[PDB]
């Protein structure tokens, strides 16, 4: 039973990040074990309609990792120091 | 752009 668009808008604005993030973790999570609970926090600021397409393309979805881990890494390297 | 300050996520489970 796959996340559909039409899945999303029987429910309220909040209810539908955390669908969505339902359906990201695991992937976030196989890339990533370590970092995947900020990770998939930090995709889920992104509009819903690009993270539906997140979850259709898995290329979009490494690159968006990508930059995720990055970022995350860039400001513990702040904080650590 | 991506904040990394952003709340945690919590899955209904992990083996997911």
């Amino acid at each position: 039973s796959p996340l559909t668009a039409s899945m999303l808008a029987s429910a309220p604005p909040q209810e539908q990040k955390q669908m969505l993030g339902e359906r990201l973790f695991p992937l976030i999570q196989a890339m990533h074990p370590t970092l995947a609970g900020k990770i998939t926090g930090m995709l889920l600021e992104i509009d819903n309609s690009e993270l539906l397409h997140m979850l259709e393309s898995p290329e979009s979805l490494r690159s968006k990792v990508d930059e995720a881990v990055a970022v995350l890494q860039a400001h513990q390297a702040k904080e650590a120091a | 752009t991506l904040n990394p300050n952003a709340k945690e996520f919590n899955p209904r489970s992990f083996s997911q």
